[PDB]
Parts: structure tokens; sequence; C-alpha cells
């Protein structure tokens, strides 16, 4: 549960099945793991749905830390095909739960959005105002504080 | 004028008496003319009906066929008649109209053209609108009507 | 002005005051597709029903309509070929025929270049008629005419278009109307002050 | 400073909770009558030029009358949905009250507020309280009812002719009331609501069971064609009672034997007649 | 029947016109079957554009419509089944498998053309949002149709 927090906890489902798949087989006590997964059809869909939850966790962190990403890199990082990665992402965007857009003639997809001249200029003034005038106000007063301690 | 108040009104009595005394009291005032208008003639009080106060009592009967013809000409002025149309027969179809319902014919005939997205009219449209405005009780069972021959 | 008050077609009997009816319908359907392209042409003449009665009588006129609206361009020229030759038998005819066809030929081009921005004129060689060099010469005459806002090409053989944006359209109108009123108050300021 | 005109007076503006909780297509089967109200109220606000093109003076007031529970108040709610006017609700009882002359001043408060505002709609609910024609009253406070009529007749057809205001009235049996109301120019539209008839029982059956998990192969066709006529609010209660009686045996579904228990519950009324006077 | 027809040709009121056709068939109930057999065709088609295709099956399972089974009820069942499934070519296949019943126009083929030429861009607007830019043979593949009509159908949507 710590590994499924955020910031990828850097993970991969192939590694996840080969270190915790022993937890799904016999152990010391272990019994809710055999109770939830490992069944005939009830656990088996829950094997699939855990796969669904971890790939959904990997999409949201990609939207955090990528301007763009090629289609072949997303396929090899989600442990699944190119066509499945198309349809799984196309499901999430018609559900509009992850806000992305693709270009499948070249495979280069993007996560960022087209910003506006009202918006880019608003970001230009924001870094200008809030953290070049105020921090310059801030440095001056600690600079006066050093004259207190150092002389005499 | 009713009696004193148990079921008595006794306050607009005071207001009526001042109307009755500020126009025919102690001073016959001049250059002041009142125009009073109501139906229900037999129930207003017979002290402001005396001919010292009101001198002209003017009835208003329902109009005649020529008069129903003329009011129809007034309200169909801004309307847009087709041709070949006889306004006289339309007023012949109203035995005892008011004249406030001659407007109602002119509105409903224009209303029939409105639902067609049209501006035309016929004489038949008025022949439908007269029977629409004219409305009866349609007294049923005939037993009441023929008990009373 | 013709197509606006032709549009009330509720006048039927071939009288002196209504000189004919069926040819009046053909008059108001020829002139109608120049007044408006799609600010709801289809309601007033296609969703119109009293017009739709008598163009159900005339098959060639109705085919001339629906070829243009349902974007059948190859049969549109064959329909327009009959119209121009049938127009020849008319006595109010002199303003029509050299101006009518060329306005409609450039009318069909403008909506066809719409919805594309990389067209190839080889696709005009069968979806449209024939004559690769014919489309080439007629677009060249119409682009040089100041109409038909696109850019024809040689050996790539790609009819690229260029249409303005909002701002590139609005900036042009304000600089035309700007210099008009500027010139207008040039002359007015010189009439006053001697 | 000068305040805006009648900025308070009676403060009656139904805007945005509260407003209708209904829509126009929710009513099933009043095909003539939805159109007829729409001519007098909805249409001249938008397509005012159509009346000017013919020169009509579009109608001003409307009276609705029928047996109770036949969609009168419901239709008035639907007009208040899709209108873009200042809407004012009145019930025909709160402007007859304690003090002398107090009632007709409230009538003055309404019609000034509508005339001051935009094109506006005034819906006065059941008016047969103040509508009965009086010949003479040998009592106090019955002429107070009778003069509320006269103030209503004045500010409807006086000199001033307050344009763009609209009046919608609805009663029970309307043979009772004053013929001075019923003259056109004042109450132009006379609309009767029947109960349903057949082919409108079908439409109210459709519109209620549409938003309902009926999902059977046993149809209400047996109960469209029944005699002993059944008002439109009762069709609601049939589906409501079966809705109770579906969940009562713990079903999501109406199993069409509950449907007959619901039918016989709502219809069982005349039971004795003493086998006498037939 | 004709009261259903002109109410159908409004393309506005597909529920009252159903009641007019239904009364027309109850009047036609086994007293003139050649005029009665066409009556289910109108009222089922009134139900198709009413977008309740399951009740088409519910009517023909009804004991009055069991009198008049045959080809024409099999036509409107599979058409309703394809429109329920939103499979576009299956509608065209059901149009193609049963020609002479319902590609003639008394006058149901008009509205079936309207419902088909609705249901194209009903499905087409669902499958644009994944991308900013695609080539059209993929969008023919996701719709399972040729590309030539797709070119004409898309271009009409821009126009
Ligand atoms: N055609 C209809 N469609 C849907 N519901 C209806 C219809 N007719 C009546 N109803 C139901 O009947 C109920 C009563 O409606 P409404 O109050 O308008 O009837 P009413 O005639 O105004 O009754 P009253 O005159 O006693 O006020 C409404 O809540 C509504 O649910
Ligand atoms: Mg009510």
């Amino acid at each position: 549960l710590l590994k499924l927090f955020t910031t990828m906890e850097l993970m991969r489902w192939s590694t996840l099945v080969e270190d915790y798949g022993m937890e799904l087989r016999k152990g010391s006590l272990e019994s809710p793991a055999t109770d939830v997964f490992g069944s005939t059809e009830e656990g088996e869909k829950r094997w699939k749905d855990l796969k669904n939850r971890v790939v959904e966790h990997n999409i949201r962190i990609m939207a955090k830390y990528y301007t763009r990403i090629t289609m072949k890199r997303m396929a090899q990082l989600l442990d699944l095909s190119v066509d499945e990665s198309e349809a799984f992402l196309s499901n999430l965007v018609v559900n509009k739960t992850i806000f992305a857009k693709v270009d499948r003639l070249a495979g280069i997809i993007n996560f960022q959005r087209p910003k506006d001249p009202n918006n880019l200029l608003n970001d230009w003034s924001q870094k200008l105002n809030s953290l070049m005038s105020l921090v310059n106000k801030t440095t001056h007063l600690i600079a006066k504080e050093e004259m207190i301690h150092n002389l005499q | 004028r009713l009696e004193g108040g148990s079921g008595g009104d006794s306050e607009v009595q005071r207001t009526m008496l001042e109307l009755l005394n500020q126009l025919d009291g102690f001073e016959a005032t001049k250059n002041i003319k009142v125009i009073m208008a109501t139906n229900r003639i037999d129930i207003l009080d017979s002290a402001l009906l005396r001919p010292g106060r009101i001198d002209r009592k003017i009835e208003f009967p329902p109009p005649n066929e020529e008069a129903r013809l003329d009011i129809l000409k007034i309200h169909s002025r801004k309307m847009n008649l087709t041709r070949g149309i006889n306004l006289r027969k339309i007023a012949e179809l109203m035995p005892g109209a008011s004249g406030a319902e001659v407007k109602g014919v002119c509105t409903e005939a224009g209303m029939y053209a409105l639902r067609e997205r049209r501006v035309h009219v016929t004489q038949e449209d008025f022949e439908m609108a007269v029977a629409k405005v004219m409305q009866k009780d349609s007294e049923k069972n005939m037993s009441i009507k023929k008990l009373w021959k | 002005q013709a197509a606006e008050l032709f549009l009330d077609t509720v006048s039927t009997f071939t009288s002196y005051e209504l000189m004919d009816y069926k040819t009046f319908v053909t008059y108001t359907v020829y002139v109608s597709m120049i007044a408006l392209e799609r600010p709801d042409l289809r309601e007033k003449v296609i969703k119109g029903a009293e017009i739709l009665e008598v163009l159900h009588s005339l098959p060639a006129v109705r085919q001339y309509l629906f070829s243009l609206y349902e974007c059948r361009y190859s049969v549109f020229f064959q329909s327009l070929a009959v119209v121009e030759q049938e127009m020849k038998k008319d006595w109010l005819f002199a303003p029509h025929y050299r101006y009518y066809v060329r306005e409609m030929r450039i009318h069909a081009y403008s909506q066809l270049l719409e919805s594309y921005r990389s067209l190839t004129l080889g696709y005009m060689a069968e979806a449209f008629g024939v004559g690769v060099e014919f489309i080439d010469q007629e677009l060249s005459r119409f682009i040089a005419a100041g109409r038909l806002h696109c850019k024809i090409d040689k050996v790539n053989e790609i009819v690229e278009t260029n249409r303005p944006d909002s701002k590139n359209w609005q900036y042009q109108e304000t600089i035309k109307k700007g210099d008009l009123l500027l010139n207008r108050v040039q002359k007015l300021s010189r009439v006053i002050n001697m | 400073d000068v305040l805006p005109p009648e900025a308070d007076s009676s403060i009656m503006m139904l805007t945005s909770d509260q407003k209708p909780d209904v829509m126009y297509a929710d009513i099933g089967g009043m095909d003539i009558q939805k159109q007829e109200v729409r001519e007098a109220v909805e249409l001249p606000l938008t397509h005012f030029e159509l009346y000017k093109q013919i020169g009509i003076d579009p109608p001003r007031g409307v009276l609705m009358y029928g047996p109770p529970g036949c969609g009168k108040t419901m239709l008035a709610k639907a007009v208040a949905h899709h209108t873009t006017a200042a809407f004012i609700r009145v019930v025909g009882s709160e402007f007859v009250q304690k003090y002398l002359g107090e009632g007709p001043r409230m009538v003055r408060d309404v019609f000034r507020l509508a005339k001051e505002n935009a094109p506006a709609i005034i819906f006065i609910d059941e008016i047969d309280a103040i509508a009965t024609k009086r010949f003479d009253a040998q009592t106090g406070a019955d002429r107070e009812v009778q003069r509320i009529l006269l103030e209503l007749l004045n500010q409807m057809d006086g000199f001033d002719q307050n344009v763009n205001v609209k009046v919608i009235m609805a009663t029970n049996r309307a043979d009772t009331l004053d013929p001075a109301l019923l003259r056109p120019g004042r109450l132009d539209r006379k609309i009767e609501f029947p109960l349903p008839d057949r082919r409108q029982k079908r439409l109210i059956f459709s519109t209620i069971t549409s938003k309902m998990n009926l999902s059977e192969e046993v149809d209400l066709e047996d109960y469209v064609a029944r005699p002993d006529k059944i008002s439109g609010a009762d069709i609601n209660s049939i589906c409501q009672e079966s809705g109770m009686l579906a969940v009562r045996e713990n079903r999501y579904i109406v199993l069409a034997k509950d449907f007959e228990k619901a039918y016989k519950t709502v219809i069982k009324k005349d039971e004795q007649e003493h086998e006498f006077y037939k | 029947m004709q009261s259903g027809i002109i109410h159908a040709a409004e393309e506005k009121d597909w529920k009252t016109a159903y009641s007019y056709f239904y009364e027309a068939f109850e009047g036609y109930d086994s007293i003139d079957s050649p005029k009665a057999i066409t009556s289910l065709k109108y009222m089922l088609l009134c139900k198709i554009m009413l977008n309740t295709p399951e009740d088409v099956q519910a009517l023909v399972s009804g004991k009055l419509a069991l009198r008049y089974a045959g080809r024409q009820t099999e036509a409107l069942k599979c058409v309703a089944q394809a429109s329920k499934n939103r499979s576009l070519a299956d509608f065209e296949k059901a149009l193609t498998d049963y020609r002479a019943e319902l590609r003639d126009d008394p006058i149901i083929s008009t509205h079936l053309a309207k419902l088909y030429d609705n249901l194209l861009e009903q499905n087409l607007i669902r499958v644009i949002e994944p991308f900013s830019r695609v080539q059209i043979e993929h969008i023919s593949s996701l719709i399972k149709l040729s590309k030539a009509d797709v070119e004409r159908k898309l271009s009409q949507m821009i126009l």
C-alpha cells in the first residue's frame, strides 16, 4: 500500500507479480490473500482488476511528468500491446478522467494542453510579480539583519 | 344604506354621504361635471339617483346590425382581408352581440390565419368564429323546458 | 432583391396579374441559389412544401437542386448544361446567361474547397467531371479574378487552400473602413477653415 | 437619490428556486390545450411581429376550467418553466383579509408591480372565491368580496390598458361566476379540460410508465378501454399504488397482478344505493 | 391511419401518431386483413424512431399480433435488433437481406433513411475524441465501413 501511494514508487507490474506472487501462494498465515485472489472466477477477475488498477496508476503519473511520449515507449512501460494501450487510453479519455490527446499517424501523443495568450502572459506576469519583486523585497530585509549581527 | 353594524357596513356609508353632500350640499358649486358609469341600476341607492344630482341617465343597448357592421369595419381596418368577402352577413349571424366580442371574432379569425403561418382570410373563417363566440347552455332532458311551456 | 420577394409563392392562377405559375416557379428557383448559400437555404426552398409540389412536376429542375445540395458535382454540370441552353429561350435573358453560369461555377468550387485544405486536382478528374487541365485553367482564371480563395499548384499537383482567420479577416475590414472615414474627415476638415 | 420604482411593494418574483420543477413535454396528451395556452402567453412574447403583420392585438387573458385533477396547475407550472417573463403567483384567497379596504389595495399592489416590470405573467389560482356575481348583499363584508371583483375589473379593463401583462385564471365549475369577467377583451380564452378520453388514457399511460420499470408482457390495454371514467391524477395513483405494491413483496418489478389490486383500490367508490331508486 | 401519417410526417410527435395507427389497426381487426397487415408496419416504425426497440418484440409477442406473423414482422424485428445494438452495417445487412418488404417506401423507407443517416454520425462523434489527428482508413476500420462514403459523410458535417 505504501508502493501504491504516488510518484510511481518506481514500479512495474512484471516486478509486482514476481515478488508478491509468493504472497498469493502458501505462507505462514496468508489466508485473506488466498481468499481474495487465486479463486476460479472471482479471484481471477480480481487478478485482472489489480492489473487494471496499476496501469491506471501509471497513466496519471505520466500526465504529471511528461510533455509528450511516443507510443512505443508507453506500450513497453505498461507491459501490454500497442493496440491495447490505444483502447485503454481511448476509454479513459471518452470517460474524460485523464486529460490527454493522441496523434496515431506518427505515434507521438501529448499530455500538455494548448495554452492561451491570455494564459501564457498571465504566467509571465505571475513569475514576474510574485517571486521577483517579493523575494527581492525579502532578501533586502535579511540583508539588513546581517548588519545587526556582524558589525559591531 | 343598510342599518347599524352587526351585519352593517357603516363606514363607506360615511364616504357615500360625503359624495352626496359635496355635490348637492349647502353650496351649488360650478364648472364641475361628474360622469358615473356602472351596470346594476336597480341596486344603487335612490338618493344619488334623484334628478337634482344626476340629470342625464343614459342607457347602452346592444348594437344593431348596421352598428355591428360598423364596429366590424373599425377593427378589421388594420387586418388584412382577402377579397370577395361580405361583412354584412357576418353581423347577420349575431343576434344580440355586445361589441366587445366583435373584437373577439376579429382576433380569432386572425388567430386561425396565424397557425397556418398565413395572412389570408375567408368569409367562412368568420362563419366559424361567430359560432365559436356564441355559446349556449344547451339545456338538457327537455323535461324542464316542457314542464314549462 | 429578386429572390427576396419572389419567396412568397402563394399566388397561383395564371392570370394577367399572375402571368404564369409554373415558369414563375422556375424563375424563383434559378435566382434563389445566388441570394444565399447556407444561411438556411434549405428551409425556404427545400423544406418548403408548396414549392416542392411543382418541382415534383419538373424532374430536371428538381435534379438541378438536389445535385448541388447533396454535393453530386458531376451530375451538377450536366444539369447546369441543360439550364444555360434552356435559358436561351427567354426575353428577359440578356443579363442572365454569361453572368449566371460563371457565378454558379464559382459557387460550386467555393463550397467544394471547403472541408478540405489539401485537395489534389487529380481528384477533380473523376469525382467532378474530367479534364485535369480544364480544372487547372479554370481555377487559374478564378484565383486571378480575386475570388475563389485558394492556391493552385503545379508539379506537386496539390490544390492547397488559404482562408483567413478571424483576426486576419477583422483586421482587413477595419483598415478598409478606417481609411474611408479618414478620407471622409480629410475633405470635411478642408471645407471648413476656408 | 431616487429609488427604483416599486422595488418591494409585495415582493413576488419567482426566480430560480423557486421555479418550476417541471418541463413542457412532461404532460401527456393535452395536444389542443397546450397549443392554445401557448398562443396567448408564450408566442406573443417571442414572435410579436406575427401579430403585427396581421394586426391582431393578441389575446390578453385565459380561463381554464374542468373537473379537479386534470392537469390545470401542472400546465401552469410548465408555462413558468419556459417563459422568460416576470412571473407572479397569486392564490385567490390571500387578498381578502382583516381590515377595511385592505383587500383591494393588494390588488393595486399586484398590477402596479406587473406594469412596472417587464412583459409579465400573473397566475391567480382558483378565483371562484372572489368571482360569484352578487345581486345585493344585505350584510357587511359580503360587499367587501363584491368590491374586490370591481377593483379586479377596473385594473383589467380601465382607462390605462396596461400592456404586456398576462392573466391566467383557473377554477372549478365556472357557470357560477360573474358574466362581467367572461366578456372577451378581458378573458378572451375559454378552455375546458375534459377528464381524459380514450386515446389520451394511452398517452398518460405512456408518460407515467415510461419512467418506470414495467418490463412485462401483460399490457394496460385491458385498462385503456374500461368504462367508468378515471381522472388523470388517478392514473398517477394507479402507478403509485403498484409502485408501493411492487416493493411491498420486495420486487424491483411490477408483476401485473398487483396492477389489478391497484386498479380495484382506486375505483371502488359507490357501494350501497339501497337497491332503491334504481 | 392517415391521422398517424400526417402526425408522423411532422417528425415531431412519435407518440400520438402511434395512438392513431393503433386505433386504425383495432378498427381493421380481422375485418379487412390486407388493410390491416400494413398497419403494424407503420406503428412499429413509429416505435423505432421513438427509440424503444424492445417493445417492437413485445407487441409481436402479443396475442393479437400472433395472428399476423410472417416476413414483415421478421423485417422489423431484426431492424430493431440492429438499431438496438448500434451496429451500423448490421442495419445495412438487415436492409439488404429483406429488400422488397421495406426498401420500398410506404412510406417507412423515408424515415429509415433518416434514422440511418442519423446513426452514422451518432457513432462517428464517439470516436474522434481520443485523437487530435488520424488517417481515415483507421476510422473506417473502427466503424467497419468503406472510406468513400466516410469521406462524403464527414465533409457534409464540416459544411
Ligand atoms: N396529462 C398528465 N400527465 C402527467 N400527469 C398528470 C396529467 N394530468 C394530471 N396529472 C397528475 O395529476 C396531478 C394534479 O395535477 P393538477 O394539480 O394540475 O390538476 P388540477 O386539475 O390542477 O387539480 P386542481 O384543479 O384540484 O388543482 C399532477 O400532480 C400530475 O402528476
Ligand atoms: Mg391546482
